[PDB]
C-alpha cells in the first residue's frame, strides 16, 4: 500500500529551481517505474491453471 | 496432444495468487468456469475485459485459442498402410484385403488355386 | 523425433532453481504436471500469467506449441516401394504384390506359365 503511494507522489514532483537550489525530479518516476514493474508487478504471487 | 484450438487466457501476475483481492480472485474464478465450461452452442461467446496499456502498446488480458506455425512431417497414414500390406504380404494374405477375385480360389483341386489356400495345403 | 507441436514454456530464469521462493518451485512443479498430463480433452484450456515487459516490448511467460518452418525433402515412401518393387523384380515375384494375373498361371505344362514358375522349374 505504502509503495503505490509512493508511486502516485513521485509522479505529481515536477522541477523546482528556487534562486541558488535546483531540484530535476522529472527524471524519478520514469526510473521508478522501471524498477516497480520489474520487481513488483513481474512477480506471480499463485500457481496457473490448466 | 494435439492442442491447436486450445483456449489460452493471459492474465496479468497480480490476478493469479492467494493475497489478491477478493475482486480478482473472483475473477480467476470465472475464468476457471469458462475454460472448463466453453463450447460451440448457440449462445457461445465472450465479453472480456480489454485495456491496450500506453506502455508496450499491447493488451494485458486477451482470449485467444492456441496456434502451431507447421505441420507434421511424415504423414502416419500412408506409413501404416505399407506395413499392413508387407504383414499380409509375409503370410500371402492379400485376400484379406483384397477380397475374393474372380480368377482366384481356393479349391485345392481348382486349376486356379490361391495361393494362401496352397499354403494349407503344405 | 517428429516434436512439433509440443508444448513448451518459457520461465524467466529465476524461476528454475533451488534458492527460488517455494511459490516459485511450486509455479515450475505445476508446469511440470502441465507438461507431462496435459492432453486434448473436452475441458482442455489454460490461465496463464503474462506481463509484457515496459522494455523491449516482449513477453515474459511464454506457452506455445513448437513449430516447424519446413517440410522433409525427401518423399521416403516413394522411395522404399521403389525398392520394394525391385526387391521382388530381383526374385521375379511380381504375383506377390500385383496379384494372381490373367496373363499367367502356376501350371509348368501350361501354356501361359509364370516366369517365377519357370524359374521354379529350373
Amino acid at each position: 500500500k505504502a509503495l503505490k503511494y509512493l508511486l502516485f507522489q513521485v509522479a505529481k514532483m515536477g522541477d523546482e529551481k528556487v534562486g541558488g537550489v535546483y531540484l530535476r525530479n522529472s527524471s524519478r518516476f520514469k526510473s521508478l517505474k522501471a524498477v516497480y514493474d520489474d520487481l513488483v508487478k513481474s512477480s506471480v504471487s499463485g500457481l496457473p491453471y490448466a | 496432444r494435439d492442442l491447436v484450438g486450445m483456449p489460452k487466457i493471459g492474465l496479468p501476475p497480480d490476478y493469479l495468487g492467494e493475497d489478491a483481492e477478493p475482486e480478482k480472485k473472483a475473477f480467476v474464478k470465472y475464468c476457471q468456469e469458462v475454460v472448463n465450461d466453453l463450447i460451440a452452442n448457440d449462445r457461445a461467446g465472450l465479453i472480456w475485459p480489454r485495456f491496450i496499456d500506453p506502455e508496450t502498446k499491447e493488451d494485458i488480458f486477451e482470449f485467444s485459442l492456441v496456434s502451431r506455425q507447421g505441420a507434421k512431417a511424415y504423414d502416419t497414414g500412408s506409413i501404416i498402410d505399407r506395413y499392413s500390406k508387407q504383414i499380409m504380404m509375409a503370410f500371402m494374405s492379400d485376400v484379406l484385403a483384397m477380397g475374393q477375385s474372380k480368377y482366384g480360389s481356393f479349391s485345392l483341386a481348382d486349376s486356379k488355386t490361391s495361393l494362401l489356400a496352397m499354403s494349407v495345403d503344405i
